[PDB]
């Protein structure tokens, strides 16, 4: 199931309306300069060993997090940080470090949009920030399947 | 993305 | 140049056609009545045609949804297919 | 830019303009919109009349305040006959209650 889980994160990624694909580590420099601390980006890592890095503005400027895939799992890169979590999913990884930063770790606030999300998507957004029990809401079948095929908060 | 699913099944 | 959309309730909302063309609902179909769809929402689907069209600098701003609107919003943006 | 929503009763004129222009410039737009002249509209923010001369950015219109995404209410009134028609805004819907799940 291992190749099965990075297809269906690989979606996941394709539906966030903020990875960046081919941008290089000088394009992501660029673009993060002048953005607040927190804001971020999901990208392809031009290393050989690595699959995505995470572009995130720091208070010293923009940095490159890659994030490792093992085992099914997949993790911050494990070179620079060491209790660290694993995760099914990359997206729900950086929710996770998003939310982690609405409580007290990795400083994640705002994603860097590629284009407009839609504004079903934003609604999507919007509801799963005030509940998990989509089931629950007073939606047709058809928009609660659509609010299941993308869960997380960002 | 294909083209990372075949870096991921080279590597 | 400008186009009309009214509400369920009767509110008449004019907006650049341009930026109603937003909506592929809207384009396939100069006033428009939705009759399913009430002013606290179809308000905020035009300023989400505002918002889509001026950031489409790509330093895109958060478009906020209050809460009490949104599960009705959502319906109205999948009806509209924006 | 400045984002504004014009609104009269039950009309509601979306629409841009700069900072810089001014309450005569809008009413020209008005007029090419509702087809009333500028000498029979009066234009408010809140319970302020605005002067035609005053520029916007002086009428307190900033591109911080007044965004795509929240455009700012600036309210009309037209000249019925001789007088002005009182400054009549109807309310949008009210939402329903939040399910709890939203609580």
């Amino acid at each position: 199931q291992q190749a099965a889980r990075l297809a269906k994160a690989l979606r996941e990624l394709g539906q966030t309306g903020w990875y960046w694909g081919s941008m290089t580590v000088n394009e992501a420099k660029e673009k993060l300069k002048e953005a607040p601390e927190g804001t971020f980006l999901i990208r392809d890592s031009s290393h050989s060993d690595y699959l995505l890095t995470i572009s995130v503005k720091t208070s010293a400027g923009p940095t490159n997090l890659r994030i490792e895939y093992q085992d099914g799992k997949f993790r911050l890169d494990s070179i620079i940080c060491v209790a660290l979590a694993a995760f099914d999913s990359v997206v729900h990884l950086i929710d996770y470090y998003v939310q982690m930063c609405k409580d007290k770790h990795l400083y994640l606030t705002k994603p860097l949009y590629t284009s407009a999300p839609s504004l079903q998507h934003l609604c999507r957004l919007t509801i799963n920030k005030c509940t998990g029990a989509i089931w629950g809401l007073p939606l047709p079948t058809r928009l609660k399947d659509y609010l299941e095929e993308y869960k997380f908060q960002v | 993305l294909q083209h990372l699913m075949d870096k991921w099944m080279a590597m | 140049m400008y186009v009309k959309l009214i509400s369920s309730d009767g509110h008449e909302f004019i907006v650049k056609r341009e930026h109603a063309l937003t909506s592929g609902t809207i384009k396939a179909m100069n006033e428009v009545n939705f009759r399913e769809i009430p002013s606290h929402v179809l308000s905020k689907v035009c300023m989400y045609f505002t918002y889509k069209v001026r950031y489409t600098s790509t330093e895109i701003p958060e478009f906020p949804i209050a809460p009490e609107i949104a599960l009705e919003l959502l319906m109205a943006a999948n009806f509209l297919d924006c | 830019d400045v984002f504004l929503m014009i609104r009269r009763h039950k009309t509601t004129i979306f629409t841009d303009a700069k900072e810089s222009s001014t309450v005569f410039e809008l009413k020209r737009i008005v007029e090419g919109i509702l087809k009333r002249p500028p000498d029979e509209q009066r234009l408010y923010k809140d319970d302020q009349l605005l002067d035609d001369g005053k520029t916007l950015g002086e009428c307190g219109f900033t591109s911080q305040t007044a965004r795509p995404q929240a455009p700012a209410t600036v309210g009309l009134a037209f000249r019925a006959d001789d007088t002005f028609e009182a400054l009549c805004i109807e309310p949008f819907s009210s939402p329903p209650e939040l399910p709890d799940v939203m609580k």
